């Protein structure tokens, strides 16, 4: 009886033969969609709305339609696969929405500019967007304080944090429910701007998710994370607002330059980085002490590709306990070694390393992701190998290693260079997937 | 009395460091069948989580009837936001607690060379996982299932694959043939005297590269296996500090510490003590 009731109930109508076999199952989850309370529900949707969205051309009885019309729409379908989508993101929306953005309803918690200049142009080496972001934007800013543990910021915004001289559009973060925050999020713009919007998962990138308009307009982005990797990530309290530490950013940037796209894009616009560089250098220079003093005292750990395995070794004796590190440039590939050596232990951190540590009989294994750079024929050029070391280095704090001499030596050894021309550069491996998405109004979801 | 400490257990064939001469005259758990896929599965799936290869892949089962642990393995997945779809092709019908998902899609029928392409051309791009547990043994059978499992594979194209794998006896062989290569995971709470394996692989891009099996492989095989099955099987471990100290649960304490979970444990031996009791409560093994 209980299960037939609560189907008839939800669907408007006496649950077909098929539907009844289909549904049977979600029986329990049903049940909250149909208790859940609508009217408190769209009484959040308006707050919400008021606050973020203030000025979206809007009027109360539209979006009390566009909810009341949502939840009941499993009455006008007959489509089972439609059915299962509308029931899971209906699910989304009684089970979440309330803790996510809901409670976002009473608010309660230089000069190195020199030297950043500098190491920039060493670099600059060679050959050369919705209406509702400021909304969002806002929205994410109260978001992080209520959030310190389940979401936290990094690049622009985090760092504009330190430093107000920082232009910012995209505030960046990381988090434990993607997928939830972004649907909810997804839907609460639906409702309060009556026409659709699309989040799609992008393959080639790890645990990714955007929202976006209508037309095609990036909204926001965001990388889901598991709460051990969140755990580890070196992180700062500011502003009620979890960072990801500078330094550990810092290091990504020097791993990002050996990307050929980020070089170009430096081209395009040097001064860009300046910014974000030397704020990041200060940081440093202030909290851990490490002075500047051409101390290129033994930089690139010395760097060889093997270019027909597509494997780089790092020399890496003079730094730690592992003689060398091998780089591989196919996770494919290391993933099959690792396999071969029996090691189901591998470090791994998702999206914030975007790859996997293990260290056997001494040597450590390791994927680089961002393209490899040359001066010459078979030579890894300075930036890579520079690159290749912050790479290492991210290891090293996420595992509260050593990590302060050589993050010292490599950041002098970026000092009084002289651009070297790149000569070529590898490609980065094939990264195979399908573009997956949630098309709301067209109750679909594929991946 | 016959107790033993080690290192680690035996995680896959080629770490057997042992061999006896196989005797034609040799499970006491409910559920153990499943208990077993349970393990080797989340495993597998955890290896592939881990190293970034099962995030938005399609999960392809083939031979999954009736598959009840697999709802475990798609509910402890799910709830860690690992996004995943779920293709379950099989003969027979599976278990209904597997209905009623929008992400995994059930196919009750016998695949042949014709269905496999039809699916790949309709998953595509989408990353394909592979995990056969076909069937039909003799011999000959398992020859056909084998050369089968290649078919699917070079049609496929999975990026990673977990494949039932059961080399033929040596007393009863026919001929030489090819398997991809990869790791040949052990299993525990297998029958008493099974020699079955799983076969683990991660794909390059070309080939999948096919190894030879022999009848001295195959001799290798039975005799490293009995000695498992015969030997360190009956063990009780006892330097492993945990409630169960027989030899299975220290092979699978090895192959839970790996795994998972949102929840956060002081120690690994609570995780693995969490997980275990949820496996059980799930398969309603006291």
């Amino acid at each position: 009886n209980i299960t037939l009731k609560i189907i008839e109930t939800y669907l408007g109508r006496v649950p077909s033969v098929n539907e009844y076999h289909m549904l049977k199952s979600q029986a329990r989850n049903i049940q909250k969609i149909t208790v859940f309370n609508k009217d408190i529900f769209v009484s959040l949707v308006k707050k919400n709305k008021k606050r973020f969205f203030s000025d979206v051309n809007t009027s109360a009885s539209e979006i009390k339609d566009r909810i009341l019309s949502y939840f009941s729409k499993q009455t006008q379908t007959y489509n089972i696969g439609k059915l299962f989508t509308i029931i899971e993101l209906q699910s989304v929306l009684v089970t979440t929405y309330t803790d996510i953005l809901g409670v976002l309803t009473i608010k309660a918690p230089t000069s190195m500019e020199e030297l950043a200049r500098d190491m920039l142009n060493s670099m600059n080496v060679a050959v050369i967007v919705s209406s509702l972001v400021k909304n969002v934007n806002k929205l994410m800013e109260e978001y992080l304080r209520r959030h310190n543990k389940s979401c936290i910021c990094y690049g622009s915004y985090s760092l504009y944090l330190i430093n107000p001289n920082i232009r910012y559009g995209d505030i960046d973060i990381l988090q434990t429910n993607s997928r939830t925050f972004l649907i909810d999020l997804a839907f609460l713009i639906k409702f309060i701007t009556g026409n659709n919007i699309i989040l799609s998962k992008i393959p080639y990138l790890r645990n990714y998710m955007v929202i976006k308009d209508e037309n095609d307009n990036h909204i926001i982005d965001s990388f889901n994370i598991r709460q051990d990797t969140m755990n580890v990530v070196p992180k700062i309290f500011i502003d009620n607002i979890y960072i990801v530490d500078p330094t550990f950013q810092l290091l990504n940037m020097i791993k990002m330059f050996s990307q050929i796209d980020r070089l170009e894009d430096l081209s395009k616009d040097p001064e860009k980085f300046n910014a974000r560089m030397a704020t990041m250098l200060e940081y440093v220079r202030y909290t851990h002490g490490i002075v500047f003093d051409g101390k290129r005292n033994n930089m690139p750990m010395k760097c060889i590709i093997d270019e027909n395995n597509r494997i780089v070794t790092v020399t890496t004796k003079d730094y730690f306990s592992f003689k060398k590190c091998l780089v591989y440039l196919d996770e494919n590939v290391l993933s099959s070694d690792i396999l071969d050596l029996n090691a189901d232990t591998s470090c791994d951190f998702e999206s914030v390393t975007n790859s996997v540590y293990l260290i056997h009989d001494n040597i450590m294994y390791t994927y680089f992701s961002n393209t490899i750079l040359l001066s010459d024929k078979g030579k890894v050029h300075e930036i890579s190998a520079r690159g290749l070391c912050a790479h290492i280095l991210l290891y090293q704090m996420l595992t509260s290693g050593e990590y302060k001499q050589c993050l010292s030596d490599l950041l002098n050894s970026m000092m009084n260079r002289d651009k070297i021309p790149i000569y070529s550069h590898t490609e980065r491996d094939k990264k195979p997937g399908r573009h997956g998405f949630i098309n709301i109004e067209k109750d679909i979801i594929v991946f | 009395m016959d107790v033993v400490s080690l290192d680690k257990p035996f995680m896959y064939f080629e770490e057997i460091d042992n061999e006896l001469d196989y005797e034609p005259e040799s499970k006491k758990l409910p559920y153990q069948g499943q208990l077993k896929l349970l393990l080797g599965e989340l495993f597998f799936l955890s290896k592939l989580q881990r190293h970034g290869i099962l995030d938005g892949a399609t999960v392809v089962y083939i031979g999954s009837a009736p598959g009840t642990h697999i709802r475990y393995l798609r509910d402890h997945f799910y709830n860690l936001g690992v996004i995943i779809k779920w293709m379950l092709i099989d003969g027979r019908h599976h278990d209904p607690i597997l209905n009623g998902l929008r992400d995994v899609t059930l196919v009750t029928r016998f695949v042949d060379e014709e269905y496999l392409r039809s699916i790949k051309k309709q998953l595509h791009p989408s990353k394909i996982i592979l995990i056969s547990d076909v069937a039909s043994p003799s011999t000959a059978d398992l020859l056909s299932n084998y050369a089968l499992q290649n078919v699917m594979i070079s049609i496929l194209n999975p990026v990673a694959s977990s494949l039932k794998w059961r080399c033929p006896f040596p007393d009863q062989w026919i001929k030489d043939f090819y398997i991809p290569h990869g790791n040949k995971m052990l299993q525990p709470f297998a029958p008493s005297y099974s020699a079955e394996m799983r076969l683990l692989s991660i794909y390059t891009g070309e080939n999948m590269r096919l190894t030879r099996v022999t009848k001295s492989d195959a001799v290798n095989y039975e005799k490293k296996m009995y000695y498992l099955n015969k030997i360190v099987r009956n063990k009780v471990v006892v330097n492993f500090d945990y409630p169960n100290q027989e030899y299975d649960y220290f092979h699978m304490y090895f192959m839970l510490r790996t795994v998972y979970c949102n929840k956060t444990f002081p120690t690994t031996k609570a995780k693995v003590l969490f997980l275990q009791q949820s496996i059980f409560r799930f398969l309603n093994i006291p």
